[PDB]
DNA sequence: TGAAAAATCTAAAGCATCACC
DNA sequence: GGTGATGCTTTAGATTTTTT
């Protein structure tokens, strides 16, 4: 017998809104530490880790390590149905092939319990170790999404630099090109707009800008983002989701092998 | 062309004529002959005057051959105003002295003259020249100014319009003198001053055998490109002469010598050989050319030799010190063809392309060999033979001589009698007939028939650009209604399974009320047998009444169906015969009023409508005036490179029309938000039934001649069977020759009859009327639609065709009957009842009653009769019929089905084994296997279970891995071969996939594959570069057999991956796209038709489309719906008024 | 000669956009007691009832009963021009086949009269019988619209059941099934947003949500709506509008055929 | 060294989005008095004349009359792609064929620069004349956009007639016909809801609505739109870009010369 | 000899979302 | 809390090649 409750259920709707397009199939993992998800995307180029600990749910009960069989594009249709102020109370019996989540209105007049059947699958699990990275930028989430949409409109690829004067987002396409400079902001102490960059050494590395703008749609779940980037290392696009969890992104860099040399 | 060059040209062709068994007849004497070739040359007469003529080449029955020159002064007709013929004729006589020789007034019947039936003729002026270039000179002098003057509506302006300028010279001789190929002649000669006379002989008809040749080219090449005429060498020419084979081989490339070997595919065929090995290529070419000199043929044959053999050998003769013209006689003409002054060139590909009625993608060889000859020649792909020529030459020699014998017997068995049956009626040379399309063949027949009726020939019409329909709206399409080709329902219909039916008792009452009349009509019209002497009429009427009543009393049954093909053979010619349509007879009311036969109560008019479809710009007329006025003061780039500035007024019609159309299209695509508007309106026009009948008379003559020749072919075929049952060589040879002659004339008449309808719609035709094709197609649509209304009432139709209906009928419905007849010649009579039913329907519906003909021209008395040859002939009950289904709503697959013979073989199969473009070789074997194994089964569920089981083989092999079975044939199991004609550079604008894999292979071996054209384009689609479209994941198999380190490096570089270590070919391939392709095939063939006919999924591994899935969920659910019409009581009905 | 005038032009826009999607050709029945519409859809599943009494209009007069047939899609298409506030005037003539729409500015600056030429048609008109309905429930239009759009994403069948605690909205499909229970609101200060139920006999009966979604877009007509059903009878959904009249839709049920056993 | 800094970037983005679907490519003439745009569209019937004066720019520095030929689509997607509240600046080289743009945020946080190529083209600058127009009307942009989208939505052609009572817009079509008349007001001290009429000589002429919609797509550029017409002279849809420039439009009369029937 | 099956570009229309009175 | 307006998604229509 497993169940959970959430006072602000809009975060689950928002994370499903983010994940409905990057991932089509992913096997949820339910443990006593909380809920976590480890899977590889549709194009097998990026693997996402989700983690919401036990304190995020005000009422959490998980007597055994059990895994769901959810497909994401299906229940993303039925999770978007709630309002922005509803209450989500998920439930799942252990021997059941189907979990039922019950909805509660903000002023307590109605209940909307929906159950979604699951197919049981098995996907390999890998644990990426933690490593100290050369650069970590405290870029606002809104500005990061804006600059991703800006650069993706010209070309298909972007190179990221972290020089001593700031970070450099430049993209070059067949039609135009340009570079964007984000100077450090220390005159304002508020972290919602100011940027502070961890400075070790400048790194030049190319990422798939189309896919970056593809999963930048997760923007409103966190107020600010941190781009952790090292040489020949997949970048860690971190979102501090609400105030209890995190959203781990790993996109593998691409290296061009031109025939000139 | 200067005369000071054409004189030695004619001397050179006279010399070549002398050295190939031909000799110009000089001794005055009468000798029999056989016309085989016409050639317009120059013949200097006895008074040193340049004179154009023709060269009638003949052969004889003893082997000796000759030629005769006929000097006939060419001409064309011009038409001038009334009362001014003699003045313009005298002015032309005194203005072109030395060019114009004879001019006179000649009355000829114009075909479009107003009020022309009672005997009005327009006086014409015919002028004659000496040489063809003088025709060209005077034509280019007079034509453009006068045609601009006439279309605008010194004394050359009094003329109006000239005719038959486009008629070639040899066609003009063959018309005026009635000299057709493949006829026996008696040629008489007196001297140079006396003109030579030629007469036709008909008391014997037996065709001689001209000396024939047929050679094929096999060549190597640098790997994966189109072979060239400078990099590789010819090594084996294999050629056939009169059933005896000779092979000449270059010993430098092949390994050792070659010995004689018999090559017989079947006991009918003979493949004897006397091979010959030569040291070097120069000696091979010299020996082949000298052996051609020794044999001296008039006819010879290549299979695609215009574009593959002769340019190659001509180039190599030119490079290696020779010139191809002065030793054999074949050269390139301005039209890109290879004609000889002394020899006729045959290309079997043109015949297969035009007349063999094969699927389009089976036009290449081995297909006309497995379809027409009956055997599969031994083959190997051109990549392997380059390496094969090094070690053993047995397989290479076998392939080359197999290609040679296939070409030779393909020509001799089928192409030769067919083409020499066309030439008896077509007034053109045999290579001229086989070269170009059916349009000019029909044009030549209407030419000769119009000349016997003394009718002027209309000019090839100007293709009028930017025509305005009513309120401007210039058109980019001027089309009639398309053919009604559909597929009413999908699935299986076997003659053993029970099937659903839905009778209408009113239809059976209607059919019951008139059984006697239908049998009257069937006995009286179908076989021309009077009915008053049949004895068992009451018995068969009682039988059909019993069957019809016993089927009527229960109008809802589930019984075994009988598949029929209710089609009308030669349907469109039958329409044009019954309705009596001629392309210059149908006249609008603006001229019938001026006709003096416009009398009330007469029957000169027959009204038939048609659906005209017109697609045009939405810009009104004023927009067109504004845009032509604004396009008056601008510059254009020159048509030629490095040219000067071009204004608008001096531009030609074509380029200015194209540019103005582009400007209107660009103005439209942004302003009026609708680029194209398709409008269908009903148009009704009047077809005059009182006309000088040459067209419909010609069609009637060919239909009667076809039936006559079918009868003589049948009687000579039973003579042939008796002859092979008795066994005497001379009489079996004679009867075989006559049987082949009659069969070839039958096929020739059938092909011409089929092509009359297709000719008239073609652009530029002399007798052009789009109303023709519209009216005939719409009348055919009306007949087909009334037929399918009746078949919908009585049973169910299955497929809609331009001239055929497929249907299933209950087995208790009557099929055929037998009659006892007192006639000694015809004692047994059989009539199929559905044929009689459709025949009486079309007899009460579509019989013409205004069908009028001439009786005698003196008294103008016209006999009004009534004819209707529109006949639903029927086919026997087929075993099964298959209709595969489409994947989308609204659009149903057109002409994609399969019909099975009674014995279990293939009756017809269309739309599937066409291979029109390059295919994957992954769905063809699947569909062949399912069609072959499909018959076994009892019910609907059992036959779908069997076809699902045989499909599980391919689904398990493709969906799982290759597994235990070997990997040798897997590469060609998926590989798709593609090729291009032009270079890689000029295709660089587009991306596509073919040039993409060309560039992918260019980075592997080198840029040498860029500088050429036509290379290998293997399409093993890769998997691990995911996200990228298929256009970038196209890799070839050239890297699989290369060096190991090289293929490791290139597999790491190409597919943007470095960490992966598996480089096996059994992991690179993308199984998902292959499974998508095979699954799309199985949705088309099996699964969707299974779900349409109330049967669950035959195989569970394929997912239905969303529309069919939701249809099945809403159907299978016990909750259908309710309405409001029966849930609430209807009040009443009132209508809104003014 | 026919004259009409609405003090609020928004209600005519709302009724045109409510009846836009369901039918294509309508038949106005114009009477001195009021104007009514009894047109029938092409699928023969739903019928539209419309009532607009004379006393709601500022000026209204009818010389005799008039029956004119308009293309209702183009009617809503031309009425979408008019603003949410402008005064709408309807003008007709017994000797003319053209209906006129005069729009009046709030501050007397602009006039906009439009002429629409009508056409004849042959449609069915069906008499509706009056029966007492077993279960009656009123419900705010916003949350019922939310419920309908919510259950449209689950499947194509909705089950309307009336239990002791209130009304229950079921919906099955390929994605499992989903239920929405509602309770009784008694201690509420305002009945405009409240729900109340009365019973005669519980009953379960299914409907297709395509036409129900077509009815859903009449929500802006008023904040309240009442739906009622009984044994083998359609719904009556009363979107009564500011005492001008009301608007009703009738949707075919289906009897519960045997499938459980 | 062509430099042009302007403290607002919204007006340039608006006036460039004006030429989105109207002119695909044009010549950008630079002179000491400012920048001009004379260009014929793809259909060669309407005209555009944009002038942005030098004094209106915050800082401006040009050295020699230089003409560019950049296509409007590329620069328009570049400029609309970036931000709107920021400050724009121009940068060019004497012999290069590439413009440069500078987007400096007002809060001194980020800078954003793009630079794109062009194509060389030197079409003749048409010497259009200026004539005294028969009537002049000034009306707000919003209601003019409303009526133009109206009459393109309901018909195809409009007859614009000006008299003492105001201006009328009579549009017909296959669906019906109607007109919109506006009356001048003077008691309103603000021009946001006031219209003015200059009455010299009445004139009636027929235009096309697709081009009017294409022009009036530029509605956020100015709060007022002024129109002027004559017997055969095209319209002048003059705009007032703040107090910095003006953007005109022209439409040739729709001659019809129809049969008298 | 073409001309239409299939892929690919492309713009119109509906929908949830965003800021303001 | 509604409402004009807009980026996003979908979906039907225009375009383009080849078959040697
Ligand atoms: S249709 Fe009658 S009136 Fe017209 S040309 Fe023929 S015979 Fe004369």
């Amino acid at each position: 017998m497993f169940e959970a409750r959430l006072v602000q259920g809009s975060i689950l709707k928002k994370v499903l809104e983010a994940l409905k397009d990057l991932i089509n199939e992913a096997c949820w993992d339910i443990s006593s530490s909380g809920v976590n998800l480890q899977s590889m995307d549709s194009s097998h180029v990026s693997l996402v880790q989700l983690t919401l600990r036990s304190e995020g749910f005000d009422t959490y009960r998980c007597d055994r390590n059990l895994a769901m069989g959810v497909n994401l594009t299906s229940m993303s249709k039925i999770l978007k149905c709630a309002g922005n102020e509803d209450i989500i109370t998920l439930r799942a019996e252990d021997n059941a092939d189907t979990l039922a989540l019950v909805f509660e209105a903000p002023n307590q007049e109605k209940v909307s319990d929906y159950e979604m059947k699951l197919m049981d699958l098995d996907v390999e699990q890998l644990g990426i170790p933690e490593q100290e990275y050369s650069c970590v930028v405290k870029m606002p989430s809104g500005e990061f999404a804006r600059i991703c949409r800006d650069l993706s409109h010209i070309g298909d690829a972007v190179v990221i630099s972290c020089a001593k004067d700031g970070v450099k987002f430049s993209a070059s396409g067949e039609l135009g090109n340009g570079n964007i400079k984000l100077s450090q902001t220390s005159n304002v102490d508020k972290e919602e707009e100011a940027v502070t960059i961890e400075m070790n050494e400048p790194v030049q590395l190319t990422f798939a800008l189309r896919y970056l703008n593809f999963f930048t749609k997760a923007t409103p779940l966190s107020s600010t983002v941190t781009l952790s980037m090292s040489a020949d290392v997949p970048l860690v696009v971190e979102y501090k989701i609400a105030d209890m969890g995190h959203l781990k992104y790993y996109l593998a860099p691409k290296i061009e092998d031109e025939e000139g040399s | 062309v200067s005369a000071l060059k054409r004189l030695e040209r004619s001397q050179w062709t006279d010399k070549m004529d002398l050295r190939f068994g031909f000799e110009r007849l000089k001794e005055p004497g009468e000798k029999t002959g056989w016309l085989i070739n016409m050639h317009p040359t120059e013949i200097l007469d006895e008074d040193k005057r340049l004179g154009s003529a023709v060269d009638y080449y003949f052969i004889q029955d003893d082997g000796s051959r000759f030629k005769v020159a006929l000097p006939y002064k060419p001409y064309f007709y011009i038409a001038t105003r009334k009362g001014c013929e003699r003045e313009v004729s005298s002015f032309l006589s005194k203005k072109f002295q030395g060019k114009i020789a004879k001019v006179e007034t000649v009355p000829k019947e114009d075909l479009d003259l107003p009020n022309h039936l009672v005997g009005l003729k327009r006086n014409y002026i015919r002028l004659s020249f000496h040489t063809v270039e003088d025709l060209v000179k005077v034509r280019k002098e007079i034509s453009p100014a006068v045609k601009k003057n006439r279309e605008q509506d010194d004394q050359l302006d009094n003329i109006v319009d000239m005719r038959e300028y486009d008629v070639p010279y040899h066609i003009r001789l063959s018309i005026d003198l009635k000299i057709h190929v493949a006829h026996w002649y008696n040629v008489r000669y007196r001297g140079n001053a006396f003109p030579v006379e030629i007469t036709r002989r008909d008391d014997l008809v037996e065709r001689p055998d001209p000396v024939v040749l047929a050679f094929a080219i096999a060549t190597t090449k640098l790997p994966l490109k189109f072979p060239d005429a400078e990099t590789d060498q010819i090594m084996m020419i294999s050629y056939m002469i009169d059933g005896q084979g000779y092979l000449i081989t270059n010993r430098e490339i092949v390994s050792e010598d070659i010995e004689d070997f018999e090559f017989t595919p079947k006991p009918e065929y003979e493949g004897p050989f006397c091979v010959f090995n030569e040291p070097d290529e120069a000696h091979l070419i010299q020996r082949w050319f000298e052996h051609v000199q020794e044999t001296k043929p008039t006819i010879m044959v290549t299979y695609n030799g215009d574009f593959f053999d002769w340019p190659f050998v001509e180039a190599r003769a030119a490079v290696h010190g020779l010139s191809m013209q002065q030793e054999i006689g074949f050269q390139k003409d301005s039209q890109g063809e290879y004609k000889a002054p002394q020899c006729i060139h045959m290309d079997c590909l043109r015949w297969v392309k035009r007349d063999s009625y094969l699927p389009v993608g089976s036009h290449n060889l081995k297909a006309a060999a497995k379809a027409k000859l009956g055997y599969d020649p031994v083959e190997l792909d051109p990549e392997d033979m380059c390496r094969m020529a090094t070690e053993q030459p047995q397989t290479l020699a076998t392939y080359s001589v197999s290609d040679a014998v296939a070409t030779y017997y393909l020509y001799m068995k089928y192409v030769h009698p067919f083409i020499f049956a066309l030439c008896t009626i077509i007034p053109m040379e045999p290579d001229e007939v086989l070269r170009k399309g059916s349009g000019t063949l029909c044009e030549a027949l209407l030419m000769v028939q119009a000349f016997h009726a003394n009718i002027i020939f209309p000019n090839k019409q100007e293709q009028e650009f930017n025509k305005l329909t009513d309120d401007g709206h210039v058109l980019d399409s001027e089309t009639y209604v398309g053919g009604h080709v559909e597929a009413l329902e999908s699935g299986v219909f076997r003659s053993d399974i029970p099937c659903r039916f839905r009778m209408n008792p009113a239809a059976f009452d209607f059919l019951l009320q008139r059984v006697e009349k239908t049998l009257r009509h069937a006995l009286e019209e179908e076989e021309k047998v009077p009915v008053e002497q049949v004895t068992n009429f009451e018995e068969v009427c009682d039988e059909i009444k019993s069957k019809l009543a016993s089927l009527k009393d229960v109008p809802s049954r589930i019984e075994c169906p009988l598949i029929y093909h209710l089609d009308v053979g030669a349907m469109y010619p039958n329409i044009i015969l019954t309705n009596r349509l001629q392309p210059s007879a149908m006249v609008d009311e603006a001229t019938c009023a001026a006709c003096d036969f416009n009398k009330p109560g007469a029957n000169c008019q027959r009204k038939m409508a048609w659906q005209w479809r017109g697609e045009f710009m939405p810009a009104s007329r004023s927009e067109y005036h504004r845009i032509q006025h604004q396009l008056e003061s601008e510059k254009f780039p020159p048509l030629f490179p490095e040219g000067p500035a071009r204004a608008f007024h001096e531009l030609s019609r074509e380029e200015q029309a194209k540019y103005e159309k582009r400007r209107l299209a660009d103005y439209c695509r942004k302003a009026y938000k609708k680029i194209h508007i398709t409008k269908v309106e009903e148009r009704l026009t009047t077809i005059c039934q009182r006309e000088n009948s040459f067209y419909v008379d010609t069609v009637r003559a060919f239909r009667d001649r076809r039936y006559e020749f079918k009868g003589l072919h049948k009687v000579w075929k039973k003579k042939l069977s008796a002859a092979v049952e008795v066994g005497d060589a001379a009489e079996v040879k004679r009867c075989k020759n006559m049987e082949v002659l009659y069969d070839s004339l039958q096929l020739a008449h059938k092909c011409i009859l089929n092509s009359f309808y297709g000719y008239v719609m073609r652009k530029g035709a002399r007798w052009y009327s789009m109303e023709m094709a519209g009216i005939v197609c719409f009348t055919g649509a009306n007949i087909i639609t009334q037929a399918r209304e009746l078949i919908e009432q009585i049973g169910r139709p299955l497929e809609l065709d331009t001239d055929g209906i497929w249907c299933v009928l209950p087995n208790s419905f009557p099929e055929n009957f037998v009659f006892k007849t007192t006639n000694v010649k015809k004692p047994k009579v059989t009539i199929s009842y559905p044929g009689a039913m459709l025949n009486i329907m079309v007899k009460e519906g579509f019989t013409n009653d205004q069908y009028q003909e001439l009786a005698e021209p003196s008294s103008l008395t016209y006999v009004t009769r009534s004819e209707n040859s529109i006949f639903f002939e029927v086919d026997g009950p087929y075993l099964a019929m298959i209709l595969p289904a489409s994947k989308e709503e609204g659009k149903k697959l057109k002409k994609r089905y399969a019909v099975f013979n009674e014995d279990g073989s293939l009756a017809e199969l269309k739309g599937f084994e066409v291979k029109r473009r390059g295919e994957l070789q992954l769905i063809k074997i699947f569909q062949s296997s399912v069609f072959e194994a499909f018959l076994k089964g009892s019910t609907l569920e059992e036959v779908y279970g069997s076809v699902a089981k045989v499909a599980d083989y391919w689904l398990d092999v493709l969906y799982s891995k290759a597994a235990n079975m070997p990997d040798s044939e897997l590469f060609e199991l998926i590989s798709e071969n593609r090729s291009m004609s032009r270079k890689l550079e000029d295709y660089g604008e587009q991306k596509s996939t073919s040039i993409s894999t060309a560039k992918r292979l260019a980075e592997f071996l080198g840029d040498q594959m860029v500088k050429d054209a036509g290379l290998s384009c293997r399409y093993i689609i890769s998997r691990k570069p995911e996200g990228s479209p298929v256009t970038e994941r196209a890799i070839p198999l050239a890297i699989f057999q290369a060096e190991p380190t090289v293929r490791k490096h290139f597999l790491r570089k190409w597919l943007k991956s470095s960490s992966l270590q598996d480089f096996d070919i059994r992991a690179i391939l993308d199984w998902d796209y292959y499974i998508e392709r095979l699954g799309s095939a199985i949705q088309k063939i099996i699964t969707i038709p299974a779900a349409l006919q109330q049967v669950k999924n035959p195989v569970p591994r394929v997912k239905h489309p969303d529309w069919l899935h939701k249809k099945l969920l809403e159907k299978n659910d016990v909750y259908k719906q309710k309405k409001i019409s029966e849930l609430f009581t209807l009040e009443g009905r009132r209508q809104v008024t003014m």
